[PDB]
């Protein structure tokens, strides 16, 4: 720090009200690394939350951040080491615009529905596919054990 | 607690450890999972090469740490 | 005038310039790398220019046999190995070498870069090759040809992105926070660096924005390596006079250090695909035709035109890899044919506008990928 944009983003996103995301701590020394907490909505998640980290580069905004789930979460875009993949800040898409509420917004999508047609976990990307609801029961009782309080 | 020790091959090699556990116990680990006699290693952290006697957590080494393998060049 | 004749104004400037007798280089296969860096280092650059004479302890009599073109391949296999921190591959999915800004944590790490710089150079002049070789830009650098911010497209793909985002978009309203000043982490510590005079309390705005951009592009090329790569090329130097290289370019360098490389013409067309095109196209007919037909060193200009490089994966091209992940060989149509064909290396990717007679797209291709300057 330096990090100059990196306190911007984070001075506007303590402040954006942040419904989903919460509980933003963050080390100090360079804001190279954030952790926060989302709080999904709809279901199948709506009864839990989940430790998120932010990894960004030294070099940001000139490469993109990297987002891992700290709790384990059962979802077909979302590995079982916790990388996701979030097409926004993907290495084809990044761009140096890019705000990190915007991220986090795009991430919330991406946990409130889905997309299996580009899945992380094929199974589960079929099982959600087909059979809708099959999925939702396991991925409730996955959030009931694994995920956070409070939502 | 867990580790990852990154190499510039990019393998990522987890260890299992205890803030307890020497520099020299987490080489041995490594002469274990990945075969690298530890006479030959170099451990860094955070910018700091880790003297071998020292532990992880004089180093402060919390857990997720990633730390990095280098290795020593044959002549030296 | 074009490469084989290039080739062989080199090789006549090297045996032309070979001094007599023999040095002799003596070796063992567990101790390669002490024992190579050892003999080599004792000796005057001239000598490097004497005969060679490999031995390896231990196979002493039978064989040879053998041999030591073998040495180079070990040899090349160890020093260029970035466990040791000297050079570092390019990124996470493509493997050909650059220098490693980490490489000071080796004790005399100038040494060992004069020593390589040698060596391959020692390659070159006993027309040797070696496994792996370096980064086009690496090479660019030997040439003393200028970098340019599409030479990032290849090394780093994320940092290119955004830099030419950053050329082709207005960012007044973007609230973009960008000062004249970069970071960059080694070895987990991260460091910063001013572009020009106390380039961290400069902000980049629409006025300044192209010097910006400027600064960055050497800087991304440049940054932490500027000793160990002018040891490098001092020690090459020494060996063989970079100016004997002038009318070589970088692709054509590659292709003299690492081999002519096999291509399964096979191999290939099973595992190219097609956008806007399709197997039965005739523009792709007539490529097919115009790949079958050629040299072997068009083949690789050719996979270096659309690669950028000459060197295919363990495996062929089942396996080829791109920037973001795996991607195989890609053909995709494009606009106008008043054009040239063009490629996009981190996507594997040839666009070829449709030509309107076979003829037409051999002399095309033939001219986009044989002028690459």
């Amino acid at each position: 720090a330096a990090s100059r944009r990196l306190m911007k983003e984070l001075e506007e996103i303590r402040k954006c009200g942040m419904k989903n995301f919460r509980n933003i701590q963050v080390d100090e020394a360079n804001l190279l690394t954030w952790q926060g907490l989302i709080v999904p909505d709809n279901p199948p998640y709506d009864k839990g939350a989940f430790r998120i980290e932010i990894n960004f580069p030294a070099e940001y905004p000139f490469k993109p951040p990297k987002i891992t789930f700290k709790t384990k979460i059962y979802h077909p875009n979302i590995d079982e080491k916790g990388q996701v993949c979030l097409p926004v800040i993907s290495a084809e898409n990044w761009k140096p615009a890019t705000k990190t509420d915007q991220v986090i917004q795009s991430l919330i999508a991406l946990v409130n529905d889905p997309q299996p047609e580009h899945p992380l976990r094929a199974d589960l990307a079929e099982e959600y596919s087909k059979d809708r609801k099959k999925f939702c029961k396991n991925a409730e009782e996955f959030t009931k054990k694994y995920g956070e309080k409070r939502p | 607690m867990q580790i990852l020790v990154k190499t510039f091959t990019w393998k990522t090699i987890t260890l299992e450890v205890e803030p307890s556990d020497t520099i020299e116990n987490v080489k041995a680990k490594i002469q274990d999972k990945e075969g690298i006699p530890p006479d030959q290693q170099r451990l860094i952290f955070a910018g700091k090469q880790l003297e071998d006697g020292r532990t992880l957590s004089d180093y402060n080494i919390k857990m997720g740490s990633s730390l990095y393998l280098v290795l020593r060049l044959p002549g030296q | 005038r074009g490469f084989r004749w290039k080739l062989a104004h080199f090789r006549y400037l090297c045996q032309s310039n070979a001094l007599p007798s023999h040095v002799k280089i003596n070796v063992s296969r567990q101790t390669l790398f002490e024992d190579s860096f050892q003999q080599i280092m004792a000796l005057k650059p001239y000598d490097l220019r004497r005969r060679l004479y490999v031995i390896f302890r231990g196979e002493e009599g039978l064989d040879y046999g053998g041999l030591a073109r073998e040495w180079f391949f070990l040899l090349s296999h160890e020093v260029l190995n970035p466990m040791y921190c000297l050079f570092e591959y390019a990124g996470k999915n493509n493997y050909c070498l650059q220098i490693n800004p980490a490489s000071t944590i080796n004790p005399d790490h100038l040494s060992y870069f004069c020593f390589i710089g040698r060596f391959i150079a020692m390659a070159l002049f006993h027309g040797k090759f070696i496994d792996t070789g370096f980064s086009l830009p690496f090479y660019k650098r030997m040439l003393s040809k200028k970098l340019t911010i599409k030479d990032l497209e290849s090394i780093d793909t994320e940092f290119y992105n955004s830099l030419i985002w950053i050329r082709d978009n207005n960012i007044e309203e973007c609230g973009l926070e960008m000062y004249f000043s970069v970071d960059m982490e080694i070895l987990g510590k991260v460091t910063s660096h001013d572009l020009k005079l106390g380039g961290s309390n400069i902000l980049v705005t629409e006025e300044n924005k192209d010097e910006y951009i400027g600064l960055m592009t050497e800087w991304r090329f440049s940054r932490g390596v500027q000793e160990q790569t002018k040891a490098f090329l001092d020690g090459f130097n020494e060996v063989v006079p970079l100016q004997w290289l002038q009318y070589f370019d970088e692709k054509e360098l590659e292709v003299m250090l690492c081999g002519m490389q096999e291509v399964d013409l096979a191999d290939w067309q099973r595992n190219t695909v097609y956008r806007h095109y399709t197997r039965n196209s005739k523009q792709i007919i007539w490529f097919w035709q115009f790949v079958k037909e050629t040299d072997n060193e068009v083949r690789m200009r050719l996979l270096q035109f659309v690669t950028g490089t000459c060197r295919l994966p363990l495996g062929g091209f089942a396996e080829l890899m791109g920037s973001n992940g795996p991607q195989k060989f890609c053909i995709e149509k494009v606009g106008k044919d008043t054009w040239l064909p063009r490629s996009h290396t981190c996507f594997n990717r040839l666009d070829l506008p449709p030509y309107k007679s076979y003829e037409q797209l051999k002399e095309k291709l033939l001219f986009a990928i044989e002028e690459t300057e």
